DNA sequence: GAGCATCCGGATCCCCTGGAGAATCCCGGTGCCGAGGCCGCTCAATTGGTCGTAGACAGCTCTAGCACCGCTTAAACGCACGTACGCGCTGTCCCCCGCGTTTTAACCGCCAAGGGGATTACTCCCTAGTCTCCAGGCACGTGTCACATATATACATCCTGTTCCAGTGCC
DNA sequence: GGCACTGGAACAGGATGTATATATGTGACACGTGCCTGGAGACTAGGGAGTAATCCCCTTGGCGGTTAAAACGCGGGGGACAGCGCGTACGTGCGTTTAAGCGGTGCTAGAGCTGTCTACGACCAATTGAGCGGCCTCGGCACCGGGATTCTCCAGGGGATCCGGATGCTC
């Protein structure tokens, strides 16, 4: 039911793939846990917004459109899933 | 003697391969487990549309690749090719994160 | 049947069919277009409301949204979009 | 004896719906009063924007030998013009990827 | 004869005397305060406006304002604001 | 014949004007109709915000031995609070300056 | 009437003072003209927005509240000027 | 032998002074001359309220100060103490310009 | 006849390059499911008219923005000497990419089940609106003490002359 | 092996620059006052919104199989980095030019207030046709497969170079 460890689900090869998309030539071993922390910060910052919209909507289920609002509030607007 | 590429060669081929491609880089189910784990820390028993998960995903890789592009620029500014934690800290501080 | 969800797809089909009769459309790209037009619509409408407030004007007219387009949209698209919009509003002036 | 119902989008000679956008501004809560030429101007500018970005998407699709647009074409279209980048600096495209771009020092001798 | 211009000088002055009976202000500092309060009012009100848009509610309530405060104000500033506003709403309801 | 007029700010026990902020929302074009308690709640939120920032400004001025607040004190108040800085990272204060901040490597030895 | 070369009116010691407030202790001599260019581009953007606002105002005189509108729409909001 | 401080000690001294100080650092009259000169390019015969020019001056000063502290972060990141123009292009390009 | 010069040929050492594997591209081949178009519905744009009102225009006024001007140093500038720094080379050490092997859980896909979106109906709580009335905030005057400025002490600081001490070279 | 020579480290003191104490005016902050318009009070119409019921649909839960991704280990080459030298490039200090800055005055262009009205635009009944849900087909494209092309790394081959011998000339 409850979950305690899924930050390691963003595996080191997955972070390596992300770095290859970013054009990174060489990746230090200390990078991965930092990227886990930074990603955790961003996802919590947007998901607190998302859960705020869902509780205000009197809904129990998270909808995508609220997540779109949550990203565009920080000016990181994602296209293609509105409506 | 088995063939072995010099270091960086397969890395640059990975650069071209993953940069021409658009298909996903994060395994979706451990990510969704992480999403539900963080979500239940704030409100319990939250239910997720799959598209909500997907958007949360697209946005995360967007934010991360923005950081590694900035990291590459600051790293070649630092006369290195290997990225270090102080570089990501620098990129976040310059962005005001 | 389900209640209507109004969207901006078929207009995009018509305008693309004018500019490229041949091509096809993927649906998630079509959603990206709907997000584009809705986003730009909200930006221009917010600037229009802001300028109507600042000149204390009760009415949204073409003239201040022209001002808003010169603000938000830069340069070459700004002046050309001004050109097509002035042509259109003069044509509508001629009914 | 009413005249035939002819449309304001055709009156402006334009494809985007004048009436729907006018209604959408009226209940979009931007003013209590709105002029008639403003939705005409707005429909015109969005049609021009979609026209140019669809031109870029069509050329990107034809250069990759595709007769159907993909979001990769959209990303390649928006990012290959600097002025649209200034239009879309903070905008995320789903399944878009990034431009093929390698820093020159990363390349071997 | 000039037209009267709106300000928040007297309210901020009362609040300052409430928190600090012995302290004064400069007029530049008061200009910053007027810009501050107008700015925060604009931010919260516009955010609540788009929340009213998003749930298709044509009525704005203090629930919406609370949602906007929790959304925008970081940290315990939000919950302190919720506590103060909740107390104000209750004792306004009783009065 | 008529009850004595009693101010709504006194009903809310607040210094900020309920009626003025209510009027500002009504002419601020945010919704077609406004609930009664929403401007009260908003005025309370603003009153708490101004109360805490003025407390910080007064403490900073008392540190500077000045009985009247200065924009310099306001800049010191904003930037020395992390949470208000996260609220106001993008703002500029006239004649405020910046924090005394020297990087450690810039120091001698 | 016509002014031609006020770009070097932003003098070198003024840039040194700004670097001192910026926390720079050592400043290269090759810095000042690019900083003039960066200031130049920024001022072009803001006064272009300002003259757009003022021309909407149908006024021949630029005013302060129009300037602060231009800054907040550019995301560099100003306090203390009638906002 | 006349007195002379070693370099940087003086520099840190006006660092302390000017970072303590609140007033505008650039000369006023060339700033009105420059803003009139550049606003001449967009539209003719512009008149400037002095308050608008001061607000522009403060905004420009803060923007340059933020740029300079970002270049400070970049320069100490590259293990140097002297700034160079590529620090400024780096800081702007990470910032999004 | 002998000695030298010199040219040719082979030894040798260092630098290029072709060849083989391999990863991707490109050309067919196939089967498939999203797109596009047809059809039926419906609700929203349009037409027409009306009534109310928001802004354009005119006109006046006054005020602040610009222009001119004269001192008055503050500051810009510039040069000169100096010392600190960017940077480049080079050695060194170790960290991460490449690659292979083993584990595993991600994913497909398949099936059961119900939680909640969400949607229609109902009935009602609240709020814009109008009218009247009035009092709190604004304009404006005034005065006045907190702070800027100025000057006299006082101490930080910051750099260099002074003094004691350890490592090492030649007799 | 020791004493003299040279490089190191700790220490005191002066000069400067910034703080700091006290006198003084001054003007911007603060308070008193007329007012009027914006806020408050009361009643009405009516309508968005909260709530009950349902349903179905979309989410959640679980279970087998497979494999591709993940993970672990070995090896090594590549890259960070420390240290030393070196030449440079601002930093700082002294003198100089100037031009910003302040005080004063005049003109006025236009910002802004006030009165008119007339264009213009929300409001509403009727209506219809444009636009969206449902459906169905197919061909553009995803997947598979084989050959070409290009990239890469290396072992070797090829060129460059230098030196020794022979021989013809020459004295």
């Amino acid at each position: 039911k409850v979950l305690r460890d899924n930050i390691q689900g963003i595996t080191k090869p997955a972070i390596r793939r992300l770095a290859r998309r970013g054009g990174v030539k060489r990746i230090s071993g200390l990078i991965y846990e930092e990227t886990r922390g930074v990603l955790k910060v961003f996802l919590e910052n947007v998901i607190r917004d998302a859960v705020t919209y869902t509780e205000h909507a009197k809904r129990k289920t998270v909808t995508a459109m609220d997540v779109v609002y949550a990203l565009k509030r920080q000016g990181r607007t994602l296209y293609g899933f509105g409506g | 003697k088995p063939h072995r590429y010099r270091p960086g060669t397969v890395a640059l081929r990975e650069i071209r391969r993953y940069q021409k491609s658009t298909e996903l880089l994060i395994r979706k189910l451990p990510f969704q487990r992480l999403v539900r784990e963080i979500a239940q820390d704030f409100k319990t028993d939250l239910r997720f549309q799959s598209s909500a998960v997907m958007a949360l995903q697209e946005a995360s890789e967007a934010y991360l690749v923005g950081l590694f592009e900035d990291t590459n620029l600051a790293a070649i500014h630092a006369k290195r090719v290997t990225i270090m934690p102080k570089d990501i800290q620098l990129a976040r501080r310059i962005r005001g994160e | 049947k389900r209640s209507r969800k109004e969207s901006y797809s078929v207009y995009v089909y018509k305008v693309l069919k004018q500019v490229h009769p041949d091509t096809g459309i993927s649906s998630k790209a079509m959603g990206i277009m709907n997000s584009f037009v809705n986003d730009i619509f909200e930006r221009i409408a917010g600037e229009a409301s802001r300028l109507a407030h600042y000149n204390k004007r009760s009415t949204i007219t073409s003239r201040e949204i022209q001002t808003a387009v010169r603000l938000l949209l830069p340069g070459e698209l700004a002046k050309h979009a001004v050109s097509e919009g002035t042509k259109a509003v003069t044509k509508y002036t001629s009914a | 004896a009413r005249a035939k119902a002819k449309t304001r989008s055709s009156r402006a000679g334009l494809q985007f719906p004048v009436g729907r956008v006018h209604r959408l501004l009226r209940k979009g809560n931007y003013s209590e009063r709105v002029g008639a030429g403003a939705p005409v101007y707005l429909a015109a500018v969005l049609e021009y924007l979609t026209a140019e970005i669809l031109e870029l998407a069509g050329n990107a699709a034809r250069d990759n030998k595709k007769t159907r647009i993909i979001p990769r074409h959209l990303q390649l279209a928006i990012r290959n013009d600097e002025e649209l980048n200034k239009l879309l600096g903070r905008v995320t495209i789903a399944q878009g990827g990034v431009l093929p771009n390698i820093q020159a020092v990363l390349l071997p001798k």
